[PDB]
């Protein structure tokens, strides 16, 4: 599907015409080529007539007149003969003049040798600068996914964006780079040829031109007839991959209880059922090119008959015919694959314009560089009512107040709000109606980087990248040392198993070991924060997939122990933040109430409640 | 490399009954296409030399049942070859899928899900993208440059020599152009999968990247990825841009060269001035097909890398297989006789597990815990044979596990693992896999001991409801109940709980295990868990500390005998 042909197609010229004086002469030196590539034929031609006169002009007696000549064939009868001997140019009784002959050939030559070096150097030229612009468009791409806000990621599907940047601009270059150069070529070429073929005759140039209107027609209605099939084949193989996950996904779940041989049967007929219809679908894709091809050639088929009647009556010469057998072939070559270009260039109109829409949108807005840092480490809030739509306030006046090197943590149902908190905290989305401070001084006023390279924060969820689990530690601080490395890696537990894995601090970790689950993949998030030494640790759910003693000696190690810095600390379990410097309960925002522990149990608030209602087993 | 001709002359095999078909259709097409202006010529050679529009007439009804003639056997090439390519790709997804099944888990992990999916779904698709591409499109070039000799070689035994000499030169620098593009291509497809994959992390992370501020690494990495990437982009484009010029150098140079050598020889009278007209036509047919085949071409290193991840896929034979002669005792019970078990991957420093051994009674509960990392996760595994032990030994009523038919095993055990997953489709069908001929009111009594009935009936339209992918559909430990119910239709011998009550809360996990004591008795149950309250009531526990047990006893004893489990104790007490 498109929305915008001709401003997404002026948007894509407009990135390459920055070029300006390089972009004309790329197309001045691609349409000298295309003209002389036509001219040639004309030439080759013009020799051909001129020896066909030589052959045939000697068995007439010499010394005649051309008029004499064509008398003395009519009387005798001959008349079409009569007529060619009129109309074609002969002085009797002379053979062919090779020097003539030399002449043109050599000219014909050196014309296609310099076509071909222009065509050569403009295909040069064209690289480079789709190549150029084609890298500083993929920059520009990258400074806005840099650039962006965080509410643009989070408001969409999680591949949308992915194939946005990623699929699309691939499908730019595969068709960009093919089609300005090719269909340029194409259609350069058939302008000229038409022209040329005008002047060398227009019977022949309406015998040829009644292809396009049957080639165009053909290939809608071959396509018209193919797209339910194609559908139909987009549907099956869709639902194969379907099937294929949920096989492959629980594929521990198919070995036991022995179902392998219903998957496997239900999977052959669906492929055999994928089989027949992308046989149909493809079979009916395919035939595009021959029908194309024989309305093309029935085309050739009434241009040489028609060249042989109006040669016999003498009202055209053969060079001009053959040049004109030359020029239906070149004119039918593109039409051959003009479909392809068409629908791909369409493709790359859709992925342009939806390319252009993303570069389009707000960025961030402009960060003061304030370059404000923390000294002690006390944090403040004061009525942040913050929303990701307008009338869901999932934050609402809270006024939570921690001194620095506290350790205050907060308790919630999930999916209450906590995570808006901690990204509240980070400057990811802004502030509605509320005031937050960092030791007195408020964020809003302070840039967001060198905000955010003394926080350390880490997720519900682990996130990490391609490469080996020494890179992911080290991504936190890259200048660092791998004795630094290990030290984190040690406070951080990771080693207990590391060494487990097949190579230590070597395993890529896009290449799963099986050993490494959920876990111990947030255990080396962990470290990664580790290693930045932060100063104001956030904590929001970052121990779910880990044992609770784990959780606790790591939080003794580099929590309760770093007294120099405070920290939050958000989980599920109460035993695992127990004893740590004053507890919060949110309950969908709307801070309820705060406390250390024995206080906020004594005084029966729902932290009572859960700690006594969990641990007896009442329901 | 080659590793794509290995795998098509090994599966298009059972196709030569249909390529071949597809090959003589094509060569009657393209020698129709050149009989085309042989023909044309002859009307000037006969028809306009004697003036005869008759001969010319004729001449084009012939004209016309050649052209016809010609479509009608291309068509039929296309379509016998889009048959081939499509029967070979469903042979290649066939074998794949039942080569695939084959594997443990340990494969699985090690190749992934989704890339082995990809791999089975995309990459074979390409490879018979390209199968039909070169049956269809790409063969027309070779058997265009045979029909043009042998046509010249027909039309007579003097200037054929011509096109007989200026044919090969083409071919000798059409494969000089791509001996050097291919390497380039693949180079090309490399970092375009790097710069993807490189994209995907970054937009992945957003919130982790702008947390640690690493700005300037990413900015570079990407700058040089991409300047990387342009400069294989600079290498591929100046062999492209060198593709069509030399072929149409060598065409228009050949074509000149013919008329002056015709001309010498028609002056002498040896050759008729149409063979001109016939021999541009075939240069020209030459040219079209050669550019047309050589431009598809482009398709080849995707094929090249496809095939190389379909090799790795099938060149990994499974390492886990029934010892072609296994036990059927057919009357096994919990017995799970660990007996010094070491498991651990090549090239490791510590083992996943070592020196461990312990044993249940026929109906005994038993239950194993510790941190994360200590390698209990692949336990269960290993109890299952979802992993073979390294030089351990853990026996089942006697006989070492390796010696047991390992479909009867599955069938006697019951498992739910850490991942929690469900087939799409209902309850009523995903609960099925536990005995396939289940009626519902056992799987109703399953929902009640699953701790699960109330939801299950709080649907409008019953117990058969609609799931999605794994169960996504559903909150969360929601899913670990339909897994226990799945694992308690089967009735099995041996229970296998992999770390599923933790999903779960207090109340309702003391329910299920209070259900398991009721219904299961006489059954053998194994708990793997992180939380103290589910082992509590188990009839003994062990603890296992870096891949090794560190105190074995019951709850009561072993929390005054161990610190270690003591250390569990103080975190989850208030
Ligand atoms: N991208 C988003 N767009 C709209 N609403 C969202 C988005 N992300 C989260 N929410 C809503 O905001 C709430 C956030 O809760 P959350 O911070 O996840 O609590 P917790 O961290 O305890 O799970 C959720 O209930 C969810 O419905």
């Amino acid at each position: 599907r498109t929305r915008d042909f001709k401003g997404s197609a002026i948007r894509l010229a407009r990135r390459l015409l920055p070029q300006r004086a390089l972009t004309l002469a790329v197309i001045l030196l691609g349409v000298g080529g295309i003209a002389i590539g036509v001219i040639g034929p004309r030439i080759l031609g013009h020799a051909t007539d001129l020896l066909f006169n030589g052959v045939i002009g000697r068995e007439l007696p010499a010394g005649l007149t051309k008029e004499q000549a064509v008398e003395a064939a009519r009387a005798r009868g001959d008349g079409t003969f009569a007529d060619l001997l009129s109309g074609m140019d002969i002085v009797p009784g002379q053979g062919v003049d090779f020097g003539a002959v030399g002449r043109t050939l050599a000219l014909a030559l050196g014309l296609y040798l310099v076509a071909a070096l222009l065509v050569w150097v403009q295909a040069r030229l064209l690289n480079v600068t789709v190549q150029r612009t084609m890298v500083a468009l993929r920059a520009e791409v990258q400074e806005k996914i840099h650039r962006l806000p965080l509410s643009y990621f989070d408001s969409r599907q999680r591949g949308e964006v992915l194939s946005r940047v990623t699929n699309d601009v691939d499908n730019i270059q595969n068709s960009v780079s093919m089609t300005i150069s090719q269909l340029l070529t194409s259609v350069l070429t058939v302008f000229a040829v038409l022209v040329m073929m005008l002047t060398i005759s227009p019977l022949l140039t309406l015998f040829t031109v009644v292809t396009v209107p049957a080639s165009l027609w053909v290939t809608r209605w071959i396509t018209r007839r193919s797209q339910p099939l194609f559908v139909a084949q987009w549907r099956n193989t869709g639902r194969l991959a379907a099937h294929l996950e949920e096989t492959y996904s629980g594929f521990t779940i198919v070995k036991t209880f022995g179902h392998r041989e219903a998957a496997a049967g239900k999977f052959a007929e669906l492929n055999s059922e994928t089989q027949q219809s992308s046989f149909g679908a493809q079979f009916f894709s395919g035939l595009v090119s021959p029908a194309t091809m024989f309305i093309g050639n029935l085309s050739y088929v009434a241009v040489a008959v028609v060249g042989g009647l109006q040669v016999a009556t003498g009202q055209i010469t053969l060079g001009s015919i053959q040049a004109f057998i030359q020029y239906v072939r070149q004119f039918n070559q593109p039409l051959t694959q003009v479909a392809g270009m068409y629908n791909t260039l369409q493709s790359g109109i859709a992925s342009a314009e939806r390319v252009f829409d993303l570069l389009d949108t707000e960025e961030e807005s402009a960060d003061s560089p304030r370059r404000a840092d923390v000294r002690t480490g006390r944090v403040e809030f004061e009525h942040v009512s913050f929303s990701y739509v307008p009338g869901t306030p999932v934050i609402e006046d809270l006024s939570l107040v921690a001194e620095p090197g506290s350790t205050v943590a907060i308790v919630g149902p999930t999916g209450a709000g906590k995570t808006t908190l901690v990204n509240l905290l980070m400057r990811f989305y802004d502030v509605d109606s509320g005031r937050i401070t960092i030791d007195g001084v408020d964020i809003a006023s302070v840039s967001r980087e060198s905000l955010r390279a003394s926080i350390g924060m880490v997720l519900q969820d682990t996130w990490l990248f391609a490469g080996t689990i020494y890179d992911n530690i080290a991504y936190g601080r890259p200048d660092a040392d791998e004795d630094e490395v290990i030290e984190a890696a040690t406070a951080a537990y990771v080693d207990r198993f590391v060494h487990t894995l097949p190579n230590g601090y070597d395993t890529r970790v896009d290449d799963d070991g099986g050993a490494i689950s959920a876990g111990e993949k947030q255990l080396i998030t962990i470290a990664r924060a580790v290693l930045a030494r932060p100063k104001l640790l956030v904590l929001d759910e970052a121990t779910s997939s880990v044992d609770t003693r784990t959780e606790l000696l790591i939080a003794h190690a580099m929590a309760e122990l770093r007294r120099d810095r405070t920290s939050f600390i958000i989980a599920h379990r109460l035993s695992t933040i127990r004893d740590a410097d004053l507890i919060l309960v949110m309950d969908s925002g709307r801070i309820i109430e705060r406390g250390t522990h024995e206080e906020l149990l004594a005084r029966h608030g729902r932290y009572w409640e859960m700690t006594r209602v969990h641990l007896g087993g009442i329901k | 490399s080659n590793m794509l001709w290995a795998l098509l002359r090994q599966y298009v095999r059972p196709y030569r009954w249909l390529l071949a078909v597809v090959a003589v259709l094509q060569v009657i097409s393209n020698m129709a296409s050149l009989y085309l202006p042989t023909v044309n010529a002859a009307i000037i050679d006969d028809g306009v030399a004697k003036g005869d529009t008759a001969r010319i007439v004729e001449l084009g009804a012939v004209m016309l049942g050649v052209t016809a003639l010609q479509v009608v056997c291309a068509v039929g090439a296309v379509f016998f070859g889009a048959r081939a390519a499509t029967g070979f790709g469903h042979d290649l997804r066939a074998a794949v899928f039942t080569h695939v099944t084959t594997f443990s888990a340990e494969e699985a992990g090690r190749f992934g899900a989704a890339s082995l999916l990809t791999r089975t779904t995309n990459d074979v698709g390409h490879i018979q993208q390209l199968v039909q591409l070169t049956v269809t499109m790409l063969i027309t070039a070779p058997i265009m440059s045979i029909g043009g000799i042998f046509m010249a070689l027909h039309q007579d035994a003097g200037l054929s020599w011509l096109l007989l000499v200026s044919v090969p030169v083409l071919g000798l620098a059409n494969y000089w152009i791509i001996r050097h593009l291919m390497p380039v291509f693949t180079r090309m497809q490399s970092l375009i999968d790097g710069i993807n994959r490189v994209l995907r992390d970054q937009l992945s992370g957003i919130r982790v990247i702008r947390a640690f501020a690493r700005e300037p690494l990413e900015r570079v990495r990407f700058a040089e990825a991409n300047q990387t990437l342009s400069d294989s982009a600079l290498e591929a484009g100046r062999w492209q841009a060198l593709m069509l010029p030399v072929t149409t150098l060598v065409i228009n140079v050949s074509s000149v060269a013919l008329i002056w050598f015709g001309g010498l020889r028609i002056d002498a009278g040896q050759m008729q001035v149409g063979s001109l007209i016939a021999f541009l036509a075939y240069f020209m047919q030459i040219l079209m097909a050669v550019l047309m085949a050589t431009f598809m071409l482009v398709i080849f290193p995707r094929a090249a890398v496809c095939a190389d991840r379909i090799g790795e896929v099938l060149s990994t034979q499974t390492a886990i297989t029934n010892p072609a002669d296994p036990v059927r005792p057919a009357a096994i019970a919990g017995d799970i006789g660990v007996h010094d078990a070491t498991f651990c991957y090549p090239g490791a420093d510590r083992p996943v597990l070592q020196d461990v051994s312990f044993t249940v009674p026929r109906g005994t509960t038993t239950a194993v815990v510790g941190s994360t990392g200590s390698g209990k996760s692949t336990l269960i595994s290993l109890i299952c044979r979802l992993y073979d032990v390294t030089s351990g030994s853990l026996r089942i009523d006697g006989v070492d596990v390796r010696d047991l038919d390992i479909e009867q095993l599955w069938s006697a055990i019951g498992l739910v693992p850490q991942r929690g997953y469900l087939f799409s489709g209902t309850v009523a069908e995903n609960l099925r896999y536990g005995r396939a001929d289940a009626t519902d009111d056992e799987m109703w009594e399953a929902l009640r001991v699953a701790a699960a009935a109330d939801f299950v009936r709080a649907h409008p339209q019953g117990l058969d409801m609609p799931v999605a992918q794994g169960g996504i559909n559903f909150s969360g430990g929601q899913r670990q109940r339909l897994a226990i119910a799945r694992a308690v239709i089967r009735r099995p011998a041996i229970y296998l709980f992999d770390d599923a009550f933790s999903a779960l809360d207090v109340h309702t996990d003391a329910r299920v295990r209070d259900a398991l004591r009721e219904v299961a008795a006489d059954a053998t149950v194994v708990i793997v868990s992180q939380r103290i309250s589910t082992v509590i009531e188990a009839d003994q526990v062990v603890v296992i500390d870096d891949g090794r047990v560190v105190g074995i006893g019951t709850h009561d004893t072993l929390l005054a005998d161990c610190p270690i489990y003591a250390e569990f104790a103080e975190s989850q007490a208030l």
